[PDB]
């Protein structure tokens, strides 16, 4: 979840 | 967006060199994890002169060592700073760069990485950046944008001539409009959302997003164990005309299918009679019309019915004529009641009506009906959110343009919705969407909310399809429903 | 084929032996492949005199040693010059040969190759082949026929008086008619195509073909994600009567079932009133009769509501009187749009009409109504491929003429499906396929392709019933289309 | 095997065209088991001027149309007819063929089907045929190899200056001894024996062959369950020295771990206590020495303890020197039992003694050993089966030259063993198979068939081993043993 | 594939 | 069987 | 692999 989002 | 890097670098004070590096690794992760280990890969990253390519640059350099082939193909005149600065460490580091695009560099790679332009394109893609566009697209290599693929107005979702078709988007900060409207949606592929470092402040002021799971999953009404159907709220479904005896249950289905106490449809007889035969559960209301269309001598039984509902549903099925025309804007003109208007309802709309209107409406219209309520071309209002915000905002309503994307909008939030796919595209699934409206507003949430839940829910239902989705009708879209709820939660 | 094996020899120049032992060792390595190891087994080669025998020969040949037993009864009076080769190298490498077939010899042996005639069979087999064919089919002995089962004749599938009902067949180059029509196809067993050296391009350049999985796949409509109802076409369907309420449904459904974006039905009152009631997606528009029948008083009706669709389905389920025959060769003379025509449409039809329409029709008879349609016996139509291309070629439409095999014809091209199963032969199952052939059209694919696609899909559908075939009715093919179309892919 | 061609096509009646197809697509077939689905693939096959070239012609014209692609380079000066008539084949269905070798062509294949050179190599590859073969080596391409890669000697297993290192080897009626015999065993990958036609008698004709696990099974001595230690017979083992008291240990246990029923050792004291201590169902005789080896002095002793067992081994661990030289030479010549001889009991031996011996003898050197026995080099003994056959037919016995593949001839009959791995390149091994072979002989197996059942197992139990083999050590070995008779069975 | 065609 | 032998 | 190593 802290770097990327989909 | 553009406002939120300048502002970062302006006023929180990050390095926008930092930002940048941030960029390039975040690309490099993000194909990591699609692609498994990266050193197997031959890669050939393809350079702008603007800060696009810059961030390719980044990624090129820390590719350099870690797999078995980095060529960088820069196709810019000039190089912003940024791109300069970061042009100049991958030559340092060991890079290879060429200036000229040999058709057959092509064979020599396993992985495309597009960085030509970002969300600073301006206009068309012609020449060498044309012909090179589609070499790529005609390759079958595994294609990786920077932010956005090359040739996708950002801010439309328009393809400028052409455009780079990716397996791969990795973006920065917030999607951009031009991932979330089509065709840009298209030739996005996976897109992943990198988080770069900007203030979450600045993430969150973003006045449009996406419908998520999330914000579904707290917007659903509680459901107290001390209830009966009257908290559930009453739905009146005003629907249906000789041509038209199915649209009425496809409504009223939706509205209990989402979780309504009561579902009373009116539909004109015999018509009226379909809707019990195939779902008992509904009541369904004979309206005594002269020729299977209501007109104003049903104006005040409609009245009436609605005295002790919620929120009234009208459109679906009605038939486009003169007499539905007067029945339906002396209506919406008397009736003190949020209403939904779809379909039919829309046709024949005096939007002065709206506008005199104490009570709230939400207007469901696709971009057929959305041209003819405003008197403009098909290709005009598709995917046209300002329009639409520009819409609700004048006639104090919520407007649900339907499309492979849905707007939704009250005119000052927008929110998109992206669940779906081609089996809605098939006449009753509209019909549906009005009944799971109607069915949200009666259980208390608010216009915009119910129509955020209902086009999410809507969509996520025909996906959940077990069989080709072109084979999905509004009939098994309805039994989806109260799974696409469950597997919500 | 014949012309296929002449063309690899004369132009190509493949040595005629070659072309021989290939298909010999082929057959081995079927019958491998389907019983496992070969060893444990004694081989009965039932050889005539022409090349099929020599084929014969050759399997005989390549299992000595390897097998627990050969023998070879010959039954042939002269052989050809491949034969003769071929029985020469038999008796070379110490295989028996005996001439005198005793009734007795089934009991030591397990398998039975069945090489006496293939596509050479010239009218009936009596006598001593009759004997022995029967003796084989009572013996209860696994039977492998080459090229063909002896005494099918090859282009048509008829069975010479009688015939060896084989467990497996292995044919050369590509099959044959009498494989794939009845009731040569259902003496063939598993039926395996084996390549034994043909050029592939006279392996294609056959006119003829089965549909396969393949051939549909490719067909398939896209379905891209910017779309909407209007993307996939609209479909106009005439049918019904006081008499037939039902097939309209079953047909409208076939539309949306295979993806259609809007199937409206029109259908006399009050039995236009049936199909919603069941299905209220689909759209079910009263027509207003004197008796229960279409008559020439609502020809101008259909023709308004033809004016904004893609395809007319016309036929099912209309009645075979006067009043519809007016209105039927009316509607489909000023018709211009691509029809669809079946049931019975085609009952009282009038063939110049097909002549004189400027739009395209697919016919969709069953060979009894075929036979009405040309004034012939139902014997003299069934299975008459050349029948059905000069129809077709003669009236310029397509020809589906159902059976357990159908035939496809546009006169130029004939595919052969053979998908299916004895669930469909049941009434309803007619009317599902003419909606599912307009839908197909309506979603732009020409009249031959979803005529293809649909009979493909049709049969496939039986195919998943999940329970015994013969219980299966129209409505649950309904529900197993989607399920044909996600198998496909 | 050229006989064996030559007799199918002269006396059996073959054509030889048949007999090349038959071999041409045998490949296909290989190479698709081993690949899986061809069409994916672009095969580069390299094509000599004599029939291994026309085999190749077959493969690649089979392949046309079925896959991506094929290129054929032909690299002969002129053809045989055979392969002329192939590459005419070829041509004719559309083949492509160039002459010229480029470096690069690698590239833009994937396989590379290996058709230069066959059984018809004489001498060395020098010139375009060895840069070409060095190409391909250095290519990492996936390699097939038409019945021999090219360079092989197939007689000896030789190398002619290089040679074709092949993933897959597909050859023709029975292996080659090239295919058997190292390097060439190294350079065949993974071998394909073929049936092309050839009729079963000659190609069970042949003088020589591997050992087969059909072949050591039925080989096997019987269990009968009524049965003592003295059905299953008695071994001596006369071994080991005040330098070698391990060696003795590893021979009794191979006896005793193969079935035999009682195992006596005759050790020097007290050497022979070191058994006991491990194994101690071992029996251990002390024998007194003056100096810790066997001396003439000890000769009665053990032809005492010799009365009364069955067969007698000798060697392990005696020691190199003259009172060894002098008893071992009297020892045999007097023993009229069967004898296994090894390690230093071959060293001292004197031949005319084995020339003077009614009774039976199998000898097991190693090639070091084996050089020492007929004053020659290692270089000259190693995978000489002829000379190993003349010394057995000269010398009336049986010899097993131990090595990866080590060959056991008695004069008459010549077999090979495969099986084993490195972890037999170890002390003790040798030790182990001396006892093993005693043992079948002690059970009632001739000395070909004991020695023959003696190195697969023995190999076999290498391979069992669960971890790496390079750690193996003969103790484990011993523990296999047990385990390798199981599998067998 | 080769070979055969089912 | 028929055709191979590993 | 790219970023960590342990
Ligand atoms: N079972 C029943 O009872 C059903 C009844 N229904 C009832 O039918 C009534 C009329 O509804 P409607 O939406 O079909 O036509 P309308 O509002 O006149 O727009 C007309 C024009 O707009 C265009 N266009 C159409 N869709 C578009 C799109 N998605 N995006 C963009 N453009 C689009 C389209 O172009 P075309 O397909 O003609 O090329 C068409 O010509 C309404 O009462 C409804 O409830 C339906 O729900 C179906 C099932
Ligand atoms: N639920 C509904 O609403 C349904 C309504 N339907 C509607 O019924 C209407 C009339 O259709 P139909 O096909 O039954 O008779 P028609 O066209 O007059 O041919 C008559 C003669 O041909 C023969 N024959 C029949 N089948 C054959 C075959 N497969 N292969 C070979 N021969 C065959 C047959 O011989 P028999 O069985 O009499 O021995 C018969 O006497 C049509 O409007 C249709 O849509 C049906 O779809 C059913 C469900
Ligand atoms: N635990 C114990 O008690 C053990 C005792 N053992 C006992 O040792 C005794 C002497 O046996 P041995 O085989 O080591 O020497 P021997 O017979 O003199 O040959 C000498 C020369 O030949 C060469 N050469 C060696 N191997 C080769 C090969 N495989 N293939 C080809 N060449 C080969 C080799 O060359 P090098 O290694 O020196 O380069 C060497 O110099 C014997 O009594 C035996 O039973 C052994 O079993 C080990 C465990
Ligand atoms: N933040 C990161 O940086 C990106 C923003 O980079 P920014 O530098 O703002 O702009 P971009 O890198 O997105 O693109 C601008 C570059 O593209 C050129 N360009 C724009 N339109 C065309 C055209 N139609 N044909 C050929 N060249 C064209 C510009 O040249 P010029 O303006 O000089 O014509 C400039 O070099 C984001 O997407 C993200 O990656
Ligand atoms: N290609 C391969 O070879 C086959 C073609 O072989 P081809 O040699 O062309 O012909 P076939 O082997 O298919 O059959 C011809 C043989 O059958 C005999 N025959 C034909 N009809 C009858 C009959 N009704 N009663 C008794 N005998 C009959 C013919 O004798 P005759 O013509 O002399 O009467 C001839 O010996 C293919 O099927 C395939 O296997
Ligand atoms: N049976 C099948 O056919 C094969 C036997 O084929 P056959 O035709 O007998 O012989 P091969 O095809 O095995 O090889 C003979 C070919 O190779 C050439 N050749 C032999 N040695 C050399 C060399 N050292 N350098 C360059 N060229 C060389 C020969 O030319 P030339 O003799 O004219 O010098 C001849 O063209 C088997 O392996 C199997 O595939
Ligand atoms: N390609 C598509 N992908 C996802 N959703 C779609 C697609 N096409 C249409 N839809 C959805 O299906 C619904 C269709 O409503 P519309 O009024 O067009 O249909 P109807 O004919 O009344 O039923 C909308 O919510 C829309 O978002
Ligand atoms: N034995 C069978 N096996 C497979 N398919 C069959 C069989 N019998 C009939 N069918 C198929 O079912 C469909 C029947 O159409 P038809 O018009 O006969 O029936 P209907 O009575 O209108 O319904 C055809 O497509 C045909 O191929
Ligand atoms: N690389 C190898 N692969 C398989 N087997 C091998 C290999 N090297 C040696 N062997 C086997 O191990 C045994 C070694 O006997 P040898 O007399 O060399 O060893 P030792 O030192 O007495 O014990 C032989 O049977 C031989 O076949
Ligand atoms: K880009
Ligand atoms: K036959
Ligand atoms: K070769
Ligand atoms: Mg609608
Ligand atoms: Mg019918
Ligand atoms: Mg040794």
């Amino acid at each position: 979840a802290w770097l990327f989002e989909a | 967006m553009k406002e939120i890097d300048e502002l970062t670098i302006k006023e929180y004070g990050v390095d926008s060199r930092i930002l940048m590096e941030r960029a390039g690794i975040s690309v490099v992760l993000a194909m990591e994890e699609e692609l498994g280990n990266l050193s197997d890969y031959r890669f050939l990253v393809l350079c702008g002169g603007g800060n696009n390519g810059g961030d390719g640059f980044v990624v090129a350099r820390n590719l350099l060592g870690v797999v078995k082939d980095v060529l960088v193909v820069f196709l810019g005149k000039k190089k912003t700073p940024d791109c300069e600065y970061n042009y100049g460490l991958y030559k340092k580091f060991g890079g290879k760069v060429v200036e000229q695009f040999e058709p057959s560099i092509l064979n020599e790679f396993d992985v495309v990485v597009d960085a030509i332009f970002g969300t600073g394109l301006r206009g068309e893609i012609t020449g060498e950046y044309a012909e090179i566009i589609n070499l790529v697209n005609k390759s079958g290599k595994v294609v990786v944008s920077v932010d956005v693929p090359s040739g996708i107005d950002s801010n439309t979702g328009k393809v400028l001539r052409t455009a780079v078709k990716a397996d791969l988007t990795v973006t920065f900060g917030v999607p951009k409009i031009g991932h979330i409207l089509f065709p840009g949606r298209d030739l996005t592929g996976k897109l992943k959302v990198a988080n770069i470092g900007h203030p979450v402040h600045l993430i969150n002021s973003i006045n449009r997003y996406v419908i998520t799971r999330e914000m579904v999953r707290s917007l659903l009404p509680e459901r107290p164990r001390d209830s009966h159907k009257g908290t559930y709220g009453k739905v009146l479904i005003i629907a249906g005309s000789r041509l038209y005896s199915g649209a009425p249950v496809l409504s009223g289905m939706g509205s209990l299918k989402v979780g309504t106490g009561l579902v009373k449809l009116a539909v004109p007889f015999p018509q009226n009679l379909i809707a019990t035969s195939r779902f008992p559960e509904l009541i369904s209301v004979p309206i005594d019309t002269e020729k299977g269309f209501f007109s104003l001598q049903n104006l005040q039984e409609c009245l009436e019915l609605s005295k002790d509902v919620d929120v009234v549903a009208i459109g679906p099925g009605l038939g486009n004529n003169e007499h539905v025309r007067e029945f339906v804007n002396e209506f919406l003109k008397t009736l003190e009641k949020p209403a939904v208007i779809d379909a039919d309802a829309i046709n024949v709309l005096d939007t002065s009506v709206l506008k005199e209107r104490k009570s709230p409406a939400v207007l469901t219209p696709h971009p057929g009906e959305m041209a003819r309520l405003v008197k403009k071309t098909v290709g005009d209002v598709k995917y046209n959110y300002e329009l639409a915000e520009e819409f609700a905002k004048e006639n104090d309503c919520v407007l649900v343009l339907k499309s492979a994307t849905t707007i939704v909008t009250d005119g000052e939030k927008t929110l998109f919705n992206i669940t779906g796919n081609t089996g809605l595209s098939k006449g009753g699934s509209g019909d549906v969407l009005t009944g799971m409206i109607a069915g949200f507003i009666a259980q208390g949430l608010s216009p915009l909310e119910a129509s955020t839940v209902s086009v999410y829910l809507h969509g996520f239902a025909a996906e959940l399809f077990e069989q080709d989705e072109r084979g999905l009708t509004a009939s098994e879209l309805l039994r989806l429903i109260p799974e696409a709820i469950r597997r919500l939660k």
